[PDB]
DNA sequence: TCGAACTCAGACGCGGCG
DNA sequence: CGCCGCGTCTGTTGAGCCGATG
RNA sequence: AUCGGCUCA
């Protein structure tokens, strides 16, 4: 029919039409002219050629570039047959029938807000005033402020305060769906509950950025609303944010506290050897709070307090026991949020992020779900608050070069010179010299790194009530690398010791290694050699995603159908499981 | 020190003396085009090659011909600015000189019949503006260089395509500039193969027979044989001693009269030694030695003529009798061994079905053109015009050089066409590389890739146009009259114009020029792409091309490239790189002579760099002598090591020719990682020019060159002293020495106020000099969009103090204060363009008028009589800009309504309206309205007003020019009159006009009065004719596309400022997205009252290792302390001597810096204005790899009384307590970026719908809904939700009845759903059942 | 959007999909090779019924 | 109907020929 | 049975912008 | 509506 192949007008009397009209005109003309030549009984060769040209016109209409060469349009581009309005990434089955466009939606730029609770998100005023329009019309007409629809249109556009009151009424208890593309796995879209703010950006909780894989440096996010009454209950009971906190790939929790809260939890619960209020006794966590806040005691200075802890070892009900424990002041501040079912030895340690994750998991095992949600949120709040209150900056005095670094490199160079001398006298072969040189450089690397880390970790020497003691350090780089916020040992080694040997594009290992680091600055061709590996990494990261996405598609398309249908199949024996520690250890 | 240097001197910390200074940043376009159009006399470059390559054309019969002579370019009708306002191309006409001579057919050379001589107009060619950009239909446009594989020969080896074999396969290739390729190849069992243009594989040697030369001659050329004699009894073989080598003996080798070598005995070196000491070559051998051999030369029965054995064929022992009896006393054979001389040619022969030339040509001919009969002419023509015609195959000037060099000939140049010897040599060296001699080439070498730029591309396109014309010239010349045929008639200028105007504006490489910065220009013009016509594609290119090669050192930047799909395909040219004469890249170096680094500089290519040994810039030169330390670091043959003090040959020039210009502007580049520096150098090009620009406190010395050479600031043309300065023009008066004696010597600069940049930002210029102060040639007189006193200043520098703060800077987020928004130091201007056109419909013409049917009087206050908005009225989305009505059908009527419509009196042709309106969501303040009209349409009132205004300004400018000209000239014409006596009291008493009438003396002064009158007359004639010319050019009607009557064009201008969600970033690659705007109180305040302005996050340094920003912060805080100290000295009004002493103390601080500024020379007012300019903070410089060190930066910090460590005590804003630990504080320099929020947020509830498939449109421009791709559908199936995607598949997208009834229910208070069928499904049903397939769905 | 039309061809033609798709579904039925069917339908030879 | 197109590449199944 | 050669068919997902042509 | 080009995560 026509409307399946329109002929759209232009600005200036021009017409843009699909290629189908062109492909049809050619066949119509060939048909008419061949009928003419057939009536008059023209000599044979005219009939032969005319019939063959009719053949070509038809079987170019069916699908263009198959039999011979494709019949191009004006622009040296092939035409669009019927059989390629169904194929490809642009056809019907994939572009227009499995994924629609959708209205009642919007998109914008994300940014953080830490005053939320993890079943909430922010909406700018005007996005929410554009999405929820008909609900507003209904409420106005029901209240009797507007008689007809046009009155409601104008009252909404002029933005009179009653509109803001009604809008605040409507969105209550009405979850929306937030999405971020690409959506690799089922935790990619979740159902939040709005809070209206002013601005232009969709605020979002911190803890649920690990599931989306979102960073706040320019990402974008899309918002949909559910209309009907069943879909609203589905967005509440199946895909809310507080209902799925175990990943379906493997039951490991998915709300690990990320990168800044952990440093606060790690700076509260640690011990100095001298601070103040050394060795006086308290009566509970509350007097510890009063003492730390009034400025009579330091946030971490070892003390002994009295605490009351609850175990529910009985038949499902709690029993209380009290005692004098030997702890700092920071841990006695934490004990105010652990929820009445946990032993006190959860807190007596310096809380790197493994300890925090165990803390949450143990709460989940014993007390169920709701206490875990409340407790996780309180951890986020207190971590932020007591991490800002310390002040923790990084300055060029923190990158500490080991003192014994001239000797190591000088010795290594002497050794390589001797091996070169022995080679030039012919005693040793070609490859043997190469191998011995790389081995000696690797050994020098290792002992430089070990000297560095023996200088960073435990070198604060401080004295109290006597002569001298050594304790673990308070060097900002070391706290950011030990607790687990950011970094690791290898990358501190990049910043302070030698930065290793570098490889050339072929894959070989170049002979003379880098020797300077990022505090001393490095030379010209040392930089020009780092560039090799840097570009190889960058070029690989950009050309995985193609066949990764392709593989995911093929898998989803094979495993599509299967669903769990019956209760018990009644079959007999299956397979057998044994450990696979084989080769080496476990 | 120039006159813009005594204003504000920037301190250098560099320590290496400089030998070569950076060249003109963008020479490559200018030189390429400039040698495209120049008139070369003899050495064809440019257009003259293109003509002289189609050197005269004769007829099919040869009865006449026309001969090309010369050419010239007219002058353009319009200068650039008019050509950009108007909306037309900027071009020049091409006028060619031609002669047609007619030579008679009766006489053999009766040339004296006719000689017609004239000029011919054909085509128009665009020109290059002064900077390097074309204008094409009014939008400035830039075309990018290309980097492709050099034409020539090429060897390599695939790693066993049939990899099951596991054996490498070699091959060779010939590729010319214009023609058809040629490939030679092996097969998994060693049989040579050829192929032409990737056709079917053919067994080789078929070319060898196709040269019409058979086994004998050519395959004697190929092998050189082994000599035998049949001495009437037996066989003797001649043994050259150096033949039996690495071999084994089958019987006891001996001589005619001695025994030499035993049986079963390999021929060691001593055996050859003995044989050559014995001087014996002829040796009797058993005839079994011939059992196994092969013949070499064809031997026949000399009586009958029967071939005993064709050349290069097998033999036997009865054939020994045959050869001896026929009269052959000698036998030539083959010295064959697969390890040395394998029978690859031999097997190739005994697989070829062929014997003579005719069979080979026939087979090829029906191969390439199957079907058509192979007549003798057809076969010969196909094989000649394929490889051996100068018309259809040409290598190059460069291809021949590369060819002859790769085969180790001697003579560089020769013929441009293939021949026999070349193919023979390619085959021989390919077999040679097979046997173990030599080795393959590689592709990424910058000695096999060539750059091709504007001049060459345009030359090729215009040659294509020329040959197309030559066709029709040959056609028409042969037939018609000759004696009355003027040449101008028989050309057509259409094809040249079509080809050229298609390439300059439709090709793969003509692009817009990103006008965000000065960086964006002079990085978009120095760019080297690898795509386009004749190159790769984003999917073909593998992993070998995208990688860094050891030959990029000093020719192409290694840390500058995009991040998307095309990583290594486009990359920017380095700082000092030239281009050779052929096209390969070149780099400077300094010559070393006997340990002394001399001063003369040599440029080196990409292949000669490998022979020598090169030092490095960081090698500590020992004060004019040789190098200090023994084992100087060097590099050669593409590897680095330690060498002596005498072996070195060259030392590279400057410490920074390895990097580009985009990435030599970031300080402390040497400290931070590679890919973080990539992100920094790649988002420094996206800043936005703010209101008032501010210099950077820490730069890398190369600000000034980029700001000047980018051609965006108005530079002085000739020296002088400023005459008149205004906000929109400056008039300068030249010195006497620089004035050539024609004119009066005034220059006039018209600055360009607010204007659109084709990324929708604001371009404007500000005068930079006061009134009455001198100006020397080369200075700057007007800062550009984003400069500051001639220094590139690209963003603003703020006090940052970074530490974690209540999680409002969790991941990369920022936290700006709220007096960064009060001071307006990040707002920007954005202007926008809207247009309205009126055409001629079939019914009739449109109109532009204020009487629009069916509009309330309210919206028509803001239109004048002519129906166009006022200037200055501020509009908001939805209003009217231009009032237009479109006539439509006229139906006929009855007399009664005629009476009525004549009383009420309103209309003849009830008429639609289609006026222009502001698309919703836009606002602003109109600032400029332009009106274009044809030549023949009556000019409405407002266009008349506008043109009259513009004439008024033009006449003011012209009279001012000619009037200050004649102010000098009238000082002259007042001085000259004074001669002839004095009338001192009456001289100025009477009006100056009455100076031609007073007392006259005969002997000379009649000539004086006569010349008064005369020069007045010519002056007035020049004035009037000049003004008439200008008025004619202004009032001139315009030209429009067919069917258009007149078009108006309206601008708008908004003002955007900071709010949450909006992006920022530093120079080192630390992005971020503002998170909160925080009152003044809450900002942490140091011990003295002053708060902070940004609060970054310290958890972002250790994990990405961009340690640049910490040191940059410390220098910031060091460089502001001195500014504060000068401010204190200067408000308190101290004295001059103290300022002199302190400032001189600040410029002598480094270890061994090269800059030494002595200001005991400066005069007192100059010192005072310098101290005025530094009171905001002393600027500092730090070249890229020769930076400042921690000792020097700490000496600075200790000069201004600041803590040496770098970090201070910060209190808190809300509670008044002290932060537990010290905190860093300093001055970062950070940038806007134009990923604003106001261009991203979008929201839809109901709107348009498509036409063919009935589901909502897409994109913000046309108010569409988002997309729910199949990945989200899988996500929503995994959960188990089934109602939700039924909702998203039918009643929000396609089901028509469903959506209307859903809206009804929602507004009615009932939340339910009645679904149907997505009607694009039944669209699919009809598309399938249209093919002849009966898709149709059963019923219940 | 719903009504259709038709052209009546003067002489029969051959559907591509049932000829040039892989194994031809015509050459498999008649059993004669593909090349013969093209060379008949390209108007190059005759064939005996 | 002359005018390009080029060195994607990896895998699979079929039509000829031994 | 076993090479050996030939024409189809695949290659991430959402968005933003501006020329070109009909 | 198609095509080419630049850019974001
Ligand atoms: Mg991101």
């Amino acid at each position: 029919p026509p409307d399946l192949r329109p002929l759209v007008p232009l600005d200036g009397g021009r017409f843009a039409t699909s290629d189908l009209n062109d492909l049809y005109r050619r066949v119509i003309n060939r048909n008419n002219r061949l009928k003419r030549l057939l009536d008059l009984a023209a000599p044979d060769i005219i009939v032969r050629n005319e019939k063959r040209m009719l053949q070509e016109a038809v079987d170019a209409l069916l699908d263009n570039g198959r039999r011979g060469r494709a019949i191009t349009g004006s622009n040296k581009r092939p035409l669009k047959s019927l059989a390629d309005m169904i194929k490809g990434k642009q056809g019907r089955f994939r572009q227009n029938l499995l994924g629609k466009r959708v209205d009642y939606s919007g998109r914008s730029v994300i940014t953080v807000g830490p005053y939320l609770r993890l079943h909430q998100c922010g909406l700018p005023k005007k996005m929410a005033l554009e999405l929820f329009k008909p609900f507003i019309y209904g409420k106005l007409e029901l209240r009797g402020l507007a008689t007809t629809i046009k009155a409601a249109k104008k009252m909404v556009e002029r933005e009179e305060a009653v509109v803001w009151d009604i809008l605040d009424e409507v969105i209550r208890e009405h979850p929306v769906l937030l999405n971020r593309a690409p959506t690799l796995h089922r935790l990619g879209i979740q159902a939040f509950e709005p809070v209206l703010i002013e601005g232009k950006a969709i605020q979002l909780h911190p803890l649920v950025c690990a599931a989306y894989n979102a960073d706040f440096d320019g990402d974008q996010m899309a918002v949909h609303v559910p209309l009907t009454l069943e879909a609203q209950l589905e967005a509440r009971a199946l895909m809310m944010s507080t209902n799925n906190i175990l990943s379906p790939a493997n039951g490991e929790p998915i709300i690990v506290p990320s990168q800044d809260v952990v440093l606060g939890l790690y700076y509260m619960t640690r011990d100095c050897v001298n601070a103040k209020g050394e060795g006086m006794v308290l009566t509970g966590p509350k007097e510890a709070e009063r003492l730390y806040r009034s400025g009579l005691a330091s946030l971490h200075a070892r003390v002994k307090v009295r605490i009351t802890e609850y175990e529910k070892d009985a038949n499902g009900e709690l029993v209380a026991k009290t005692s004098l424990k030997d702890t700092t002041v920071g841990r006695a501040i934490l004990w105010m949020i652990v929820p009445k079912g946990l032993p006190y030895s959860i807190v007596n340690q310096a809380l790197g992020k493994k300890a925090i994750s165990k803390m949450l998991n143990t709460c989940y095992r014993i007390l169920g779900l709701k206490p875990t949600v409340i407790f996780a949120d309180q951890i986020m709040y207190t971590g932020f608050a007591y991490a800002a209150r310390s002040g923790a900056s990084v300055g060029i005095d923190d990158m500490v070069i080991p003192e014994k670094k001239h000797e190591i490199i000088s010795e290594a160079e002497a050794e390589v010179a001797e091996i070169q001398e022995q080679f030039q006298s012919g005693l040793v072969t070609a490859g043997e010299r190469y191998n011995k040189v790389i081995d000696i450089w690797a050994a020098a690397n290792d002992r430089v790194s070990k000297a560095m880390m023996d200088n960073l970790q435990t070198e604060t020497v401080i004295n109290r009530d006597g002569q001298e003691e050594k304790q673990v350090s308070f060097n900002s780089i070391y706290m950011m690398a030990d607790s687990g916020a950011r970094g690791s040992a290898a990358q501190i080694r990049q910043l302070a010791g030698m930065r290793g040997l570098m490889a050339k594009p072929d894959g070989s290992i170049i002979e003379t290694p880098i020797t300077a680091n990022f505090r001393e600055g490095l030379n010209v061709l040392q930089y020009f050699i780092s560039t090799h590996g840097a570009r190889k990494g960058l070029a690989d990261t950009a050309l995985k995603t193609a066949n990764s996405g392709y593989l995911t598609r093929r898998l989803v398309d094979v495993a599509q159908d299967l669903v769990v249908t019956e209760d018990d199949c009644g079959t007999h024996e299956g397979i057998m499981m044994t450990p696979v520690i084989e080769g080496g250890d476990v | 020190y120039s006159y813009t240097e005594k204003k504000r001197i920037r301190k250098d910390f560099g320590k290496r003396p400089q030998v070569l200074d950076v060249p003109y940043l963008l020479s490559i376009q200018l030189d390429s085009f400039q040698k495209f159009i120049e008139q070369d006399p003899e050495g064809q470059y440019g257009l003259e090659a293109a003509f002289r390559s189609v050197f005269p054309i004769q007829s099919y019969s040869g009865n006449s011909e026309l001969q090309y002579v010369s050419y010239r370019l007219g002058e353009p009708v319009f200068d650039v600015q008019e050509c950009q306002i108007r909306g037309v191309t900027y071009s020049a006409p091409l006028r060619v000189k031609l002669r047609l001579v007619i030579y008679e057919r009766e006489a053999p050379e009766g040339t004296v019949k006719d000689i017609k001589e004239q000029e011919v107009y054909m085509g128009e060619i665009p020109l290059m503006t002064d900077n390097g950009t074309f204008v094409i239909n009014g939008t400035e446009r830039v075309i990018v260089s290309q980097l492709h594989r050099s034409p020539g020969v090429f060897f390599d080896s695939d790693k066993g395509k049939t990899h099951s074999s596991g054996k490498v396969l070699y091959n060779a290739r010939i590729i010319p500039y214009r023609g058809s390729w040629l490939d030679f190849e092996f097969d998994p069992k060693d049989n040579l193969f050829v192929r032409i243009d990737r056709r079917r594989k053919l067994p080789a040697t078929i070319i060898l027979r196709a040269l019409n030369y058979t086994t004998e001659q050519i395959l004697d050329l190929f092998f050189e044989k082994v000599i035998f004699e049949i001495r009437d009894n037996k066989l003797q073989m001649e043994l050259v001693p150096e033949r039996l080598r690495g071999e084994t003996a089958s019987f006891d080798i001996e001589a005619n009269g001695k025994v030499y070598v035993e049986k079963g005995r390999r021929i060691t070196a001593r055996h050859i030694r003995q044989l050559e000491k014995d001087d014996v070559k002829l040796i009797e051998v058993p005839v079994e030695y011939i059992a196994g051999k092969v013949v070499a030369k064809d031997y026949i029965d000399e009586s009958t003529g029967e071939l005993i054995c064709a050349a290069n064929m097998e033999l036997s022992l009865d054939l020994l009798a045959k050869l001896s009896q026929s009269g052959h006393k000698r036998i030539e054979t083959l010295f064959t061994n697969d390890l040395d001389h394998g029978p690859y040619i031999s097997e190739t022969l005994r697989v070829d079905p062929t014997n003579d030339r005719l069979s080979a040509l026939v087979e090829i001919y029906r191969m390439m053109r199957p079907g058509e009969p192979p007549t003798r002419e057809a076969a010969e023509s196909l094989f000649e015009n394929l490889f051996f015609s100068e018309d259809r195959y040409d290598l190059s000037a460069v291809g021949r050089m590369k060819f002859n060099r790769s085969l180790l000939r001697e003579e560089i140049e020769g013929s441009g066409i293939l021949s026999k010897d070349d193919i023979i040599d390619v085959m021989k060296k390919l077999i040679d590389i097979r046997n173990g001699k030599g080795e393959v080439d590689d592709i990424d070498h910058l000695g096999n890739r060539r750059i091709r730029s504007v001049g060459e591309m345009a030359e090729n396109q215009f040659r294509v146009g020329l040959v197309r014309v030559e066709r029709a010239v040959k056609e028409r010349l042969s037939l018609g009259d000759l004696d009355t045929l003027m040449p101008q008639d028989m050309i057509n200028a259409k094809p040249i114009s079509a080809a050229v105007k298609e390439f300059f504006g439709s090709s793969q490489l003509s692009q817009f020029m990103d006008q965000n910065n000065p960086l964006s220009e002079i990085t978009h013009k120095r760019r080297i792409s690898a795509l386009g016509p004749g190159g790769l594609t984003r999917e073909r290119a593998g992993f070998e091309v995208r990688d860094v090669h050891p030959t990029h050192y000093g020719r192409v930047c290694p840390i500058e490239t995009p991040e998307g799909p095309n990583i290594g395909l486009i990359n920017s040219l380095s700082v000092y790189a030239q281009t050779n004469e052929y096209g390969f890249l070149e780099t400077p170096y300094r010559k070393v002579t006997d340990g002394v680094v001399t001063d003369e500089i040599h440029y080196l290519s990409a292949i000669e760099e490998g022979n020598y040994v090169i030092a490095q810039a960081n090698s500590n030169l020992d004060e004019e002598g040789h190098f200090v330390e023994d084992l100087v670091t060097c590099r050669s043959k593409g590897e680095s090591s330690l060498f002596s003090r005498d072996q070195v040959d060259y030392m590279d020039v400057s410490t920074q020719q390895v990097v580009s210009v985009g990435a030599s502007l970031i300080p402390f580049l040497e400290h931070d990682d590679a890919n973080r520096a990539l992100m920094g150098a790649n988002m420094q090009r996206q800043a936005v020019p703010t209101l008032r620009a501010d210099k950077p406190l820490v730069g890398t010395g190369m600000e000034r060159a980029v700001a000047v050479d980018s051609g965006v600031t108005a530079v002085a043309k000739r020296g002088g002293v400023v005459q008149y300065v205004d906000a929109s023009r400056i008039v300068i008066k030249v010195n006497e020495d620089e004035m050539y004696p024609g004119e009066a010597g005034i220059d006039i600069y018209n600055l360009t106020k607010y204007t659109r940049s084709n990324q929708n930002t604001c371009i404007n210029q500000m005068p930079c000099v006061s009134l009455g102060e001198p100006v020397e040639r080369g200075d700057v007189l007007a800062d550009g969009p984003s400069t500051d006193l001639g220094e590139l200043a690209l963003g603003q520098n703020m006090r940052v103090a970074f530490m974690p703060w209540n999680g409002y800077n969790f991941e990369d987020s920022i936290l700006v204060s709220e007096r960064v928004v009060q001071e307006d130091r990040f707002t920007t201007i954005h202007i926008q363009e809207l247009a309205c056109v009126s055409r001629d419909t079939k019914l009739g013409p449109e109109e532009i008028t204020a009487d629009i049917p069916n509009v309330g009087e309210a919206a028509l206050s803001k239109l004048d009589e002519s129906g166009i908005v006022y200037i200055g009225a501020e509009v908001t989305g939805g209003d009217i800009l231009v009032g237009k009505v479109t006539p439509k059908g006229e139906t006929q009527l009855t007399p009664e309504e005629k009476l009525l419509r004549a009383i009420f009196g309103e209309k003849a042709s009830d008429v639609k309206d289609s006026s222009l309106r502001v698309p919703n969501g836009v606002s602003g303040t109109v600032i400029d309205v332009q009106v274009f009209t044809r030549d023949g349409v009556e000019k409405d009132k407002r266009a008349l007003e506008i043109e009259e205004m513009q004439l008024k300004q033009a006449k003011k400018d012209l009279s001012e020019e000619l009037q200050i000209l004649e102010a000098g000239l009238f000082s002259r014409i007042r001085a000259v009159l004074v001669a002839g006596g004095v009338e001192a009291e009456k001289l100025d008493k009477l009006p100056r006009d009455r100076w031609l009438e007073l007392g006259l003396t005969d002997e000379e002064k009649q000539n004086q009065l006569e010349q008064l009158a005369e020069q007045y007359d010519e002056l007035k004639h020049e004035f009037e004719k000049k003004l008439e010319a200008k008025r004619r050019k202004i009032t001139q009607g315009d030209d429009l596309a067919p069917g258009v009557l007149k078009i108006v064009k309206v601008y708008l201008a908004v003002k955007r400022r900071i709010q949450p969600g909006d992006k920022m970033a530093g120079r080192h690659g630390n992005k971020g997205v503002i998170s909160k705007i925080n009152p003044i109180e809450d900002m942490p305040y140091d011990e003295n009252g002053t708060p902070v302005d940004i609060v970054l996050n310290p958890l972002g340094v250790p994990s990405r290792m961009n340690i640049g920003q910490i040191l940059e912060t410390h220098l910031g805080m060091a460089a502001k302390g001195i500014g504060d100290k000068i401010n204190a000295m200067l408000k308190q009004q101290q004295e001059v001597a103290k300022l002199r002493e302190f400032i001189q103390r600040a410029y002598d601080l480094g270890a061994d810096v090269r800059q030494k500024v002595d200001l005991s020379t400066f005069s007192d007012e100059e010192v005072m204005r310098l101290a005025e300019n530094l009171r905001k903070g002393m600027p500092i410089a730090t070249p890229v790899f020769d930076g400042a060190k921690e000792a020097e930066i700490k000496e600075l910090l200790k000069l201004g009384d600041l803590p040496t460590s770098g970090q201070i005590r910060l209190y808190d804003g809300r509670t008044g307590e002290q932060f537990e630990r010290p905190v860093t504080v300093g001055y970062m320099y950070m940038l806007k970026l134009n990923h604003l929020v106001d261009d991203k947020m979008h929201a839809r509830s109901t709107g348009s719908y498509s036409l063919v498939t009935q589901q909502p449109l897409g994109g913000k421009a046309q108010f569409g809904g988002q997309r729910f791709g199949e990945m989200e559908v899988w996500a929503l199936e995994a959960y188990g939700a089934a109602y939700t995607l039924q909702e998203m598949l039918t009643v929000k997208s396609d089901d028509v009845n469903g959506r209307t009834k859903m809206y009804k229910n929602i507004v009615d208070g009932n939340h339910q759903m009645e679904p149907g069928m997505p009607e694009s499904f039944n669209v699919l049903l009809k598309e399938i059942r249209s093919l002849g397939i009966n898709i149709e769905l059963e019923d219940e | 959007r719903e009504r259709m039309g038709h052209i009546e061809l003067a002489s029969p033609t051959a559907h591509i999909w049932f000829l040039k798709s892989l194994p031809s579904r015509i050459g498999l039925l008649l059993d004669m090779p593909l090349r013969d069917i093209e060379r008949v339908l390209y108007f190059e030879s005759y064939v005996v019924i």
